[PDB]
């Protein structure tokens, strides 16, 4: 539970900087598409662009790894949390 | 070179002598389909028959390729009614998607 969250919310974070950059590096490298206005701004633009989409893969990876780890605890909850039933039962 | 020459080196390594692919840009090269499943069957030819594939069949093409690199955990960034009514494709999404197939192929 408690690692798990931890490093969740700090991915989760840096995943809301990333995909706020990304928004912006989007709607430039389009402009500069589109237009033709600057070949090398364009470039540098399509690198950056790349470079978050570099980022933004290795933070999914890294969550998806840490969710299959969460499933894991979860069932074990749930495990634990049927034993606690057949206690239960027995309090007579 | 930079990071689209790199990106469209690899795309004509990887579909070297496939028949009916023919790649010099980011856009016209993928409408029809064939080029993608290039890709797909060059990887993981056990998920599609590239032989059997009509030049034609826009959609069904479109849909084989985007089908099966979601199957193996590639997010789709292109649908196939993307291509109809012969839109050229859009060539920042086309870069992104194939930038992706590269990527999950080299261990990202």
């Amino acid at each position: 539970s408690q690692y798990v969250v931890g490093e969740l919310a700090a991915l989760e974070n840096e995943q809301k900087q990333i995909d706020t950059r990304a928004a912006l590096v989007e709607k430039r490298l389009r402009y500069l598409m589109d237009t033709g206005r600057n070949t090398e701004e364009e470039e540098a633009m399509m690198q950056e662009w790349f470079m978050l989409v570099n980022k933004k893969n290795a933070l999914i990876r890294r969550m998806n790894q840490l969710s299959l780890l969460e499933k894991e605890h979860d069932l074990e909850r749930r495990y634990e949390l049927l034993n606690r039933e057949l206690r239960a039962m027995l309090a007579i | 070179p930079n990071a689209s020459q790199s990106l469209l080196v690899w795309c004509k390594e990887v579909t070297k002598n496939y028949r009916g692919v023919k790649i010099t840009n980011f856009t016209t090269s993928w409408r029809n389909g064939l080029s993608f499943c290039a890709i797909l069957h060059h990887f993981r030819p056990d998920l599609i028959d590239y032989k059997s594939l009509n030049p034609q069949d826009i959609k069904e093409n479109n849909k084989k390729a985007y089908d099966g690199f979601a199957s193996i955990g590639i997010s789709r960034l292109l649908e196939p009614s993307d291509m109809v009514l012969l839109a050229i494709p859009d060539k920042l999404t086309v870069m992104t998607y194939l930038y992706q197939i590269r990527a999950h192929f080299s261990g990202q």
